[PDB]
């Protein structure tokens, strides 16, 4: 599934005010018991990444959000492998958990598919 | 370079089991391929001895 | 065939022969850098390997640096040892091989490190062009090899049989006893070079004043001036330098490095101003120029441009040393200007 | 080659030369920055940078006096160069600095200036001295938590944080008398100094000690500055070494000797007596290396270090490096070992006999506040060429041999393995 077509089903929840309020609350308590957050991570740091667009988007990030998902990801795997959690103090908060990869993602997939388009474009005479 | 690196058979051993780089964090349940390996091992010994005595 | 020792109760001895085949002197672009750097290469009775696997065992290394004006050959050793290194400096100067593979496998390699690691120190690149610009094509010949002009293994022998002569060279042992050292020179193959000519010319070479240079280059600014200096007004020139570099000038502070090169016909004195932005560079150059201008000294740093120029006990073949307490005021007249970086921000010779 | 020291009310230690043009004269204190603490660590260097000043500076360029301090880890010293002659003029200054203007030094708008400069200094060591910053670090992880773990130049954090009160609390606690030694070193002769400061009395501060701490212990541990910007690895790895005054002290620089330094790009280097130098000049392993034996008052490191753009085959590196190691338990030559006393004996002797007698001071001042005396240079000799192979191999057998290491290394590191597969090398299998 494309972040372009999550976007485009998220952004109608978020905009009408009768689903926004519906969702929203089981969305931020869905996120919660992910536990990501208790291993330092952010949302976007666990989106897969063996693949073309998230190539492209992570090489687009700038150097400081970079090796910030560096140690980011680091610090996941040694917390991991002690089983442990991460001190409270040092989890991810909200307002924090931010889709900073998100816009170098949507920018890649609109390239991407444009191409796909001019490479196929039919001619009517 | 090191022999276990030079050799043609050795590097095989050695990419595939020395040298094999491995994410720090996998947990025991990454060990039953191992695990598969050594149950083909006890088949086939354990088979080849009795087919010496099967009919 | 110059003899020089001074013995000592001290434990390691070292033998050197100075040579005179530096740039100054070299034939074609870099030579005297290949020459350099072809010593201790393999001779035609013991190999580069074997003279290495050799003195270890007793005790001692060799070195060849490379000057402006000079080639010298040195060996550091435990001192009972100095016939056996009297022999291998004279076995180099007499018969090294020049084999082609020497040329291509460890000299050219050596050499180009050389040059890489000159191309990236902007000072350097400055300091070379300021010897360029003044004097324009004796001691402003290139120190090292770039292939800008072709150098066959041919040319880097007749270089060798130029320079490697008696009547151009100067044997020099410190912490060794004349006595033996005289003895071993003349028993070994140092007496059968075949003396040629000394190349050491007395008459003042032909400099040039007002003249400027800007080189474009990616990494920190630099801008320079070099003055040439007379062979009898270099004294004032050195209680500059050591002026300019102590805590008595206000604007040490505002340079770099500043120092005058000694020759045997005269010299160069050199002034460098080093940043990472040009903007700071601009302004600490233009200040110098100015209170350079408006000169002005008294001597009080005649006790110490005395005793800075004493700590250099390697150099005791000096020229005047009594000819700094004369001279005590400086003023700035003609020099040359040299702008390294980012020159589309830096001082023309204009504007200072 | 005369070493001379008498004690009357403070202790003069000198060694003349009379072929010297110059003379040097200081004094020197038994503490340097392993005598500080996590938080005032960087105020011995902050008194050098002080004594090193514009102001001061200038006060003995008049005079035709030349500056010098060094900070080092045991002790700290402070330098005056001079002419033959004005060998009495250099201790005016010496004392006019350390008694007189004990208090116009440290005025606040020469400290801040001074400070400023000290920041910009060790900033700049930081972001480019990866070789000494690299073994700075291999000190600090080694001796963790101990006070050979402190670096010379102090830190950011500790220097930006220090006060005019902070340097006057230590010089009031370690520039005193009994932790102190008068040098002089160039061509003046014992009796010719030892009169002009018996001359001078007063006491100032006398019968006050320092303050005392832990003894300093190695730790096998690492650290590792991974910076995938820089163009290439450097590392340092290193065992418990020998303390200055031990009885192994001149075994271990023997057994450095025998690996030595190299330098790829030098035709020569590339040629000596070194086993090593088969197997890393096959893929070029490195760029260059170089072995030490560090010793210091209470314990030292022994060990290498080394600098590669070859980022895939660092592990090659220190395999090589570590088997050779191994040999020295279990089969070094005869000849390995008479190649290094040579080569020991060359290097020892450019070291304690340089045309710099800046240079003979720190030594004989450093080595006369440890064992109260200095081992001349022919005495050194007498001890590196009665070592034998059964001395080397009793030697390694302790210290190098299944013994925990110290590792430290900034730079493209992801090459260098893991902790434990660098210790397993430490060794051999054998039946
Ligand atoms: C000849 C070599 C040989 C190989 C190779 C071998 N077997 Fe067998 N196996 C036999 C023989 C002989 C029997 C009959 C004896 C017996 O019943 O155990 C047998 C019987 C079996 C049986 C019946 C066990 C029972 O209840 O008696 C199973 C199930 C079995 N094999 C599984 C495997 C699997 C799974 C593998 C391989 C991964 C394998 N075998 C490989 C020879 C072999
Ligand atoms: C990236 O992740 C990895 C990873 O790559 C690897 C390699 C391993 C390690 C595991 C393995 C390498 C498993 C490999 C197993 C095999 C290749 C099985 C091969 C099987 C065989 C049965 C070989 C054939 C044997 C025979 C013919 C011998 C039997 C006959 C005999 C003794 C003759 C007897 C007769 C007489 C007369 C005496 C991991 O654990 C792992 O994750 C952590």
């Amino acid at each position: 599934q494309s972040f372009t077509s999550i976007a485009r089903i998220g952004d109608y929840i978020l905009k009408s005010p009768v689903l926004s309020k519906l969702c929203v609350p089981v969305a931020n308590q869905f996120i919660n018991l992910a536990g990501y957050k208790k291993l330092g991570l952010k949302f976007d740091d666990l989106i897969a990444e063996e693949n073309p667009i998230m190539q492209t988007a992570l090489r687009r990030l700038p150097e400081d959000e970079s090796y910030a998902r560096a140690y980011r990801i680091i610090r996941a795997h040694q917390t991991e492998l002690t089983h442990h959690l991460l001190p409270r103090n040092e989890w991810i908060k909200a307002q924090e958990d931010v889709p900073y990869l998100l816009p170098y993602i949507l920018e890649a997939e609109a390239a991407a598919k444009e191409k796909d388009e001019l490479d196929n474009i039919e001619v009517s005479k | 370079m090191a022999f276990r690196k030079s050799n043609v058979y050795l590097s095989l051993v050695n990419s595939y089991i020395i040298d094999s780089p491995q994410p720090s964090s996998i947990n025991y349940w990454w060990n039953m391929g191992s695990l598969l390996g050594l149950c083909l091992v006890i088949q086939i010994v354990t088979g080849i001895f009795m087919a010496m005595h099967y009919s | 065939l110059t003899v020089s020792a001074r013995d000592a109760p001290t434990k390691i001895s070292t033998l050197a022969v100075k040579v005179h085949g530096g740039s100054r002197y070299a034939t074609k672009d870099g030579v005297a850098h290949l020459l350099n750097r072809f010593n201790f290469q393999n001779t035609n009775t013991r190999s580069a390997l074997k003279l290495v696997r050799e003195s270890e065992l007793l005790g001692g290394t060799f070195k060849s640096t490379l000057d402006r004006e000079y080639i010298t050959l040195k060996a550091t050793f435990l001192k009972d040892d100095l016939p056996y290194y009297v022999n291998a400096l004279a076995d180099v100067l007499y018969k090294t091989a020049f084999k082609p593979h020497e040329l291509t496998e460890s000299v050219l390699p050596a050499a180009r490190y050389d040059y890489a690691v000159a191309e990236q120190c902007p000072v350097k690149s400055a300091e070379d062009q300021l010897y360029a610009i003044t004097f324009r094509k004796g001691l402003g010949n290139p120190l090292l090899y770039d292939g800008v002009e072709r150098v066959s293994l041919q040319d880097i022998k007749d270089f060798a049989d130029k320079v490697y002569t008696k009547e151009n060279l100067e044997v020099s042992g410190e912490n060794v006893v004349e006595a033996d050292l005289k003895r071993f020179v003349d028993e070994s193959l140092l007496s059968t070079l075949p003396a040629g000519k000394s190349l050491v010319s007395k008459s003042e070479p032909k400099f040039f004043l007002g003249e400027e240079n800007r080189v474009r280059f990616i990494g920190d600014s630099v801008a320079a001036i070099g003055i040439p200096v007379n062979k009898a007004s270099l004294a004032q020139y050195e209680v500059l330098a050591n002026y300019l570099t102590s805590a008595l000038s206000e604007l040490s502070g505002l340079i770099s490095s500043a120092k005058l090169d000694k020759f045997t016909d005269g010299g160069l004195f050199t002034l460098f101003v080093r940043d990472q932005d040009s903007a700071v560079v601009s302004s600490n150059i233009k200040k110098i120029v100015a209170d350079l201008k408006k000169g002005k000294d008294l001597s009080p740093a005649i006790n110490y441009t005395k005793l800075k120029n004493a700590v250099q006990n390697e150099s005791v073949s000096s020229p005047i040393e009594l000819n700094f307490d004369a001279v005590k005021d400086f003023k700035l007249g003609k020099f040359n200007y040299v702008a390294v970086g980012d020159v589309s921000n830096l001082p023309y010779l204009d504007e200072l | 080659a005369e070493v001379t020291q008498l004690s009357n009310g403070i202790v003069v230690a000198t060694e003349h030369n009379p072929s010297a043009h110059t003379a040097s004269v200081g004094v020197v204190f038994g503490s340097g920055a392993a005598n500080e603490n996590p938080y005032n660590n960087g105020v011995s260097n902050l008194w050098k940078n002080i004594f090193l000043s514009k102001e001061n500076s200038a006060v003995a360029a008049k005079e035709g006096l030349a500056l010098s301090s060094n900070i080092s880890r045991d002790f700290q010293s402070y330098i005056v160069s001079s002419l033959p002659g004005s060998t009495d003029k250099s201790l005016d200054f010496l004392n006019q600095s350390f008694i007189q203007q004990k208090a116009n030094l440290l005025s606040s708008s020469n400290f801040e200036a001074t400070k400023k400069s000290v920041l910009k200094q060790v900033q700049d060591f930081e972001d480019n001295d990866h070789p000494n910053r690299v073994l700075e670090h291999l000190h600090s992880t080694a001796f963790q938590n101990t006070p050979l773990s402190l670096p010379t130049r102090g830190t950011l954090e500790s220097l930006e944080n220090l006060v005019v009160a902070d340097l006057e609390s230590f010089a009031n606690n370690h520039f005193l008398n009994s932790n102190a030694v008068v040098v002089g070193t160039g061509n003046i002769k014992h009796e010719d100094l030892v009169n002009s400061i018996e001359s001078k009395n007063l006491s100032l501060q006398t019968g006050t000690k320092p303050v005392l701490k832990k003894k300093a212990a190695f730790l096998g541990s690492e650290v590792r500055l991974r910076d995938d910007t820089l163009p290439k690895a450097w590392i340092s790895l290193a065992v418990e070494g020998e303390p200055v005054n031990s009885p192994n002290y001149f075994v271990a620089k023997l057994a450095a000797q025998i690996f030595g330094s190299y330098n790829a790009f030098e035709p020569a280097s590339r040629l000596q007596g070194i086993k090593l130098l088969d197997n890393i000049q096959e893929y070029q392993l490195c760029d260059n290396f170089n072995h030490f034996s560090l010793s210091y008052k209470d314990s030292g490191l022994w060990g290498f270090s080394t600098a590669t753009r070859n980022v895939t085959m660092i592990d090659d590196l220190i395999h090589f490096t570590l088997k050779q190691w191994n040999r020295l338990t279990i089969s070094v030559t005869d000849t390995e070992v008479e190649r290094a006393k040579s080569l020991l004996k060359l290097q020892l002797g450019q070291l304690y006999e340089s045309g710099n007698p800046v240079n003979d001071a720190n030594l004989l001042g450093a080595e006369v506040l440890i064992k109260g005396s200095k081992l001349s240079l022919g005495e050194a000799f007498k001890k590196i060429d009665a070592i034998t192979v059964k001395d080397v191999k009793a030697w390694a057998g302790k210290r190098l041999w299944d013994q925990d290491i110290a590792i430290a290394g900034t730079g493209q590191i992801e090459g260098l393995l893991d902790y434990m597969r660098i210790r397993s090398d430490m060794s051999m299998m054998r039946w």
